[PDB]
RNA sequence: AGGGGAUCGAAGAUGAUCAGAUACCGUCGUAGUCUUAACCAUAAACUAUGCCGACUAGGGAUCGGGUGGUGUUUUUUUAAUGACCCACUCGGCACCUUACGAGAAAUCAAAGUCUUUGGGUUCUGGGGGGAGUAUGGUCGCAAGGCUGAAACUUAAAGGAAUUG
């Protein structure tokens, strides 16, 4: 009987994506910050917005959830997004295919190190 | 395809087929039978003089509700009996 | 009415007419 | 309009199959047009087998299970819950479950 | 694929498709040179016998016809000619 | 003012794209009506239909309004738009916006020899939406536009001067005939002629040679 | 042409044998038969790496032809390839889409997740029949990671590979991310392998 | 049965051309279609087509380069007088400048512009464009 | 398209689907043009030169964009043996 | 016309129902249902899709035939041999997705290759009623079948889908 309607949800998703560093786990603490960073006309609503704030923020710290985005996770993901090595596994470190790769080389008139490994007929 | 004889030498079949199928027309059939000439008050005529015999009030086919000011007339040319509308407002007070 | 009983009633009418028509003939 | 791909029947390329009566109203219908139900139930109730085992000189009993094919006309089947009118797009769903 | 070398399809295609729907309606049957230990005459037998076969020199049965290729007799020595 | 959202709008906002035909040369998709506003300032309209159409609901016959508007100057560009809106005047502006979005060119041909400037269509074209089929038959120079009163104005906007329209089906419906005319009129470039057989170097994307200019994240 | 630097060494060929990237499902559509070598006695079909690896080089050439890595969409729709696509975007621009494609992303500019990509990559046409259908409206070249029995409509570059092999889907991503990087620039010659085993693109439970 | 091999030839080409196939196969490979194909061949509408002469009238394969758009037959082969050849073309040709109608003639099998030029007529075989 | 004195009077020369030579429509939003780079020494594709391929939306609809591309690639040396003409 | 004649069952009779119930329900029950020999020649005789021919997309099963496996499977453990599984193919009843294409759509892999209009060929329709009626002929023991209008009358019936 206490389901949170759309407007409290839409307000809550706004604050999480704008001041995620500024939220705190304690409900009373982040209740107060909703005062001057958001315009809530009724005190009861201000409680509820903070109410879903705690629910969302407790979830977000224990792994990011879809529907939430902010700068910190964008850059933190981007830190995984710059994993590029000098070289890579596909290399001349040792074509090992059936006989068709032997016919693959002489087709165009080029020289390749043909080392064929037969595939089962 | 197209369900009609197309072959170069089947002009008769196409002609007889059209001859039979032209009869399903309405204007065509009335001319061939001459039903306007034979079974019709007008013998292929535009007008026909006659004599009014009575003034009849006819209920108007609904949705309209009205008396339709019609007169029974005898056609001189065939002797038949038809009823005729009188145009214009009044015009039954202008006919006897 | 169905196509049946319209046809059936005309069939009964046709039956009646042929007896009457032949009755004079 | 044309409501079904196969008109109402599992009949393709015959012209005639057989008339079959219905187990409720006794209406002659084609056998394939019928609603076929392999009603597989015991003579007794589910909770009933306990007394039979108690009240039999056969300690290891067989639990017989009767078979009867109820051939149903759709007039009786729909009234008898056996089938349900389905969605037009879901009409094509021929899967038994 | 609409771009296919129907002119020279691989040997997989021919043995896969029907004879009459090939490029050239070539027979796939054959005649078999077949011998029996009890005779001294050769005998050429069609793949699908279509009727009983007997050596002229010695009276014998060779392969009883069936719908397709005939099941040859037990003591029958066959070869493709 | 107008802030574009598509790359096409942002690239047009650079001013690099100035040719409408480039959009159609590369078949560039169109999502913003301002694109044709800037590219074709000389662009007029005219409203064909004002049709009331109602949903029968629990309330009753809530009469929505559908109007069809054609757009395109006589230089060889035409766009036909249909839209359903409750307000009568907003339907005109709602319809034209999609009509701008749906602008299509035309291949103007010659009836006979290649004399003078093009006047008519270069081929007889197939068009059929619904039951209506409109067949645009090329006509000699000066023969006039022989068409339905509604359809002929679509051709007048298109800028073709002579054509024969062979209408089929329930031409009484105006929306289908307009679409059928529109389907047929745009089939000119879908029809191949031997002068077109010559291969082209397949000109590269102005979306990439005018290149990334905006959306500089 | 293409240089001699595009061979499949037996060390990574033996990886492909372990990767199980070459054995498909038990049936094949007629548009994937050029990418099939034979069938096995148990009734299963086989992909030949000679086709896909070349075709995978072709796809990179088209991606390399893209000037802006940020306007190329990489699609995943299942955890079987979610980790790889995000971490395929971990090597180039590759504006990614995770799971649900939120249809209306290529038209319908009003949406917040709207994009104007110049190319798309799909892990699975089956799980993503929709976004490929979206390219039909906005003229996007489509490169698909196709099974032998995956329907291949509206897809320009079909990559025949195993979508049922965990070690396969990330490895086809492992390659596809590799040579684009190689053609991106500042990648050294192809003499030596990666820092660690390639097992790192592959989603683990949990 | 095959009431006209020419009809089934032009039918088959259109069916495959609409599909966009690079090659089409025709049977039973008579010469009238072969003569018909020559007329397209000199007009670039059709590409290299290989005639396969099996001992049962054989068959053909036609590597059409996806060039024409619609080639059809006028069956039966109506006769035509030279004064009315233009009348036929208007009803069949998408345009005067391009597209041809094929006339069989005791002179030979040729498209209409040359049949007009050399001034001889006959019966209509088909139309190409 | 050109008049009696050259000077082509035509909005644009349409593209031909290089797979099937059919003329590209003006609204064929399924039709797509792909660019392929040109590679050079030590396996690096160079921006600046690029080969272009046009595909009609009809071909994509039929799902033949892939094989037709292989026909359009085996000739131009992009791939050695991917499109098997004979099978 | 003859034989047969269990069941069911027109007609009919009954007892209920309703206001009426000579209808539905129940019981009885005649012709009939069965057969021998003839008639009639009709059905929503319908897959409401004439017949023949070619082509165009994929798939899967199924029926019948055929082909191959050092495949399984049958007393003998590659022997005196059917069933099965595999790869197929021919023909059939059909089926699932997709609509390239068509269509008014429902839907159709044929209802596709039809305004880019022509493979051959047969029959049928021209708003609805009147009316499959009257007449006339022919067939039939008859029932009736086949052929088949008109006068007169109306501005619409009708198709497929949408919303209520």
């Amino acid at each position: 009987g206490r389901v949170r309607t759309k407007t409290v949800k839409r307000a809550s998703k706004a604050l999480i994506e704008r001041y995620y560093p500024k939220l705190t786990l304690d409900f009373q603490t982040n209740k107060r910050l909703c005062d001057e960073i958001a315009t809530i006309q009724s005190k009861r609503l201000r409680n509820k917005i903070a109410g879903y704030t705690t629910h969302l923020m407790k979830r977000i710290q224990k792994g990011p959830v879809r529907g939430i985005s902010f700068k910190l996770q964008e850059e933190e993901r981007e830190r995984k997004d710059q994993y590029v090595p000098e070289v890579s596994a596909l290399d001349l470190s040792r074509l090992n295919v059936d006989n068709q790769t032997s016919d693959l080389v002489k087709s165009l008139g080029l020289k390749l190190p043909l080392s064929v490994i037969n595939v089962s007929a | 395809g197209k369900g009609k004889p197309r072959g170069l030498n089947s002009a008769r079949k196409l002609r007889v087929h059209r001859r039979n199928n032209r009869w399903a027309e309405n204007n065509y059939k009335k001319r061939l039978l001459g039903t306007a000439f034979k079974s019709s008050p007008f013998g292929g005529s535009s007008h026909a003089k006659g004599i009014v015999l009575e003034k009849l009030g006819i209920e108007s086919k609904q949705p309209n509700s009205a008396i339709r000011k019609c007169v029974r007339v005898q056609l001189i040319k065939n002797g038949k009996k038809v009823t005729a509308f009188v145009p214009n407002d009044g015009c039954l007070n202008f006919v006897d | 009415m169905r196509a049946k009983w319209r046809k059936k009633r005309t069939r009964r009418l046709k039956r009646k007419r042929r007896k009457v028509r032949a009755r004079s003939k | 309009p044309k409501k079904r791909a196969s008109n109402g029947r599992n009949k393709k390329g015959r012209g005639h199959v057989k008339p079959v009566r219905c187990v409720n109203c006794s209406k002659s219908i084609p056998k394939d047009k019928a609603i076929k139900r392999m009603a597989i139930r015991n003579i007794v109730e589910a909770a009933a087998v306990r007394d039979l085992s108690e009240a039999s000189v056969y300690p290891e009993y067989a639990l017989p299970k009767t078979y009867n094919k109820l051939h149903y006309c759709v007039s009786c089947a729909i009234h008898a819950r056996i089938v349900r009118v389905r969605s037009r797009e879901d009409r094509k769903n021929r899967a038994p479950p | 694929v609409l771009v296919q070398d129907l002119l020279h399809p691989t040997a997989a295609s021919e043995a896969r498709k029907h004879k009459l729907k090939t490029l050239v309606q070539g027979p796939r049957s054959y005649f078999l040179d077949v011998k029996c230990p009890g005779c001294l005459n050769i005998t050429t037998v069609f793949s699908h016998a279509q009727t009983a076969v007997t050596c002229e020199s010695c009276s014998t049965i060779l392969c009883t016809p069936t719908g397709g290729k005939a099941k040859l007799s037990e003591g029958t020595s066959f070869r493709r000619k | 003012g107008w802030v574009p959202v598509t790359k096409l709008g942002r690239l047009v906002k650079a001013g690099k794209i100035t040719t409408i035909e480039e959009i159609f040369l590369h078949s560039l998709p169109v999502k913003e009506f301002q694109i044709i506003d800037t590219l074709l300032p000389g662009l007029q309209d005219e409203v064909m239909n004002i049709k009331p159409v109602q949903k029968q609901t629990r309330a009753g016959q809530r009469t929505r309004f559908k109007a069809v508007v054609v757009v395109g100057d006589s230089n060889g560009h035409v766009g036909l738009g249909i839209k359903t809106a409750k307000e009568v005047a907003g339907a005109i502006r709602a319809g034209i916006i999609i009509a701008k979005l749906s602008v299509i060119p035309i291949r103007r041909g010659y009836w006979g020899t290649n004399l003078g400037q093009p006047h008519s269509l270069a081929t007889k074209t197939t068009g059929k939406c619904g039951s209506v089929t409109v067949r645009l038959i090329p006509a000699p120079r000066g023969s006039g536009i022989v068409a339905s009163p509604a359809v002929k104005k679509l051709l007048q906007l298109a800028g073709v001067e002579d054509v024969y329209t062979q209408s089929n089906g329930k031409t009484r419906t105006l929306e289908n005939t307009l679409k059928a005319a529109f389907v047929a009129i745009g089939n000119t470039y879908g029809f191949l002629t031997p002068n077109l057989w010559a291969e082209q170097p397949l000109p590269v994307s102005p979306l990439d040679i005018y290149s990334d200019e905006a959306s500089a994240q | 042409s293409l240089p001699a630097t595009f061979d499949l060494t037996p060390e990574d060929a033996q990886l492909l044998l372990a990767a199980n990237t070459h054995l498909g499902a038990r049936n094949v559509q007629v548009h994937q038969e050029p990418y099939v070598f034979n069938a096995r006695p148990d009734g299963v079909h086989v992909i030949n790496v000679g086709k896909t690896w070349e075709k995978l080089v072709l796809a990179a050439r088209i991606i390399a032809a893209i000037p802006n890595p940020e306007d190329v969409v990489a699609i995943s729709s299942r955890t079987f390839g979610q980790r790889a696509v995000l971490k395929f975007a971990a090597h180039t621009g590759a504006t990614p889409i995770a799971g649900r494609f939120t249809p209306g992303s290529f038209t319908n500019y009003i949406t917040r997740s709207f994009k104007e990509p110049r190319l798309v990559i799909v892990t699975d046409p089956r799980s993503d029949a929709q976004a490929i259908k979206e390219a039909s409206y906005v003229n996007i070249p489509v490169i698909a990671l196709t099974d032998l029995d995956s329907p291949s409509e509206f897809v320009d570059v079909a990559i025949p590979c195993n979508n049922r092999g965990k070690h396969s889907i990330g490895l086809i991503w492992y390659l596809l991310a590799r040579e684009v990087l190689r053609l991106r620039g500042a990648l050294v010659d192809r003499t030596q392998p990666w820092s660690i085993m390639p097992d790192l693109y592959f989603y683990r439970d949990p | 049965t095959r009431s006209s091999v020419l009809a089934d030839a032009l039918n088959a080409i259109n069916n495959a051309e609409k599909t966009g196939k690079r090659q089409v196969l025709i049977r039973p490979s008579s010469k009238v279609i072969i003569k018909f194909l020559q007329v397209m061949q000199k007009h670039g509408y059709i590409g290299e087509f290989e005639y396969i002469d099996d001992h049962r009238s054989g068959k053909i394969v036609v590597q059409l380069n996806g060039r024409l758009n619609k080639c059809g037959v006028i069956s039966p082969r109506f006769n035509v007088k030279i004064g009315d050849i233009e009348k036929w073309t208007a009803n069949l040709l998408p345009a005067r400048q391009f597209g041809y109608v094929i006339l069989t003639t005791s002179a030979g099998i040729m498209d209409h512009e040359e049949a007009r030029r050399k001034h001889v007529s006959g019966k209509i075989l088909g139309f190409v464009y | 398209m050109e008049n009696d004195k050259g000077q082509l009077v035509e909005l644009y020369v349409p593209r031909k689907c290089s797979a099937t030579n059919r003329i590209i429509k003006a609204d064929d939003h399924a039709s797509v043009q792909i660019n392929v780079a040109k590679v050079d020494e030590e396996g690096r594709a160079i921006p600046g030169e690029y080969v272009t391929y046009a595909l009609s939306g009809y071909v994509r609809s039929r799902g033949e964009s892939d094989d037709s591309l292989n026909r359009l690639a085996q000739n131009d040396g992009l791939l050695k043996n991917v499109w098997s003409y004979s099978r």
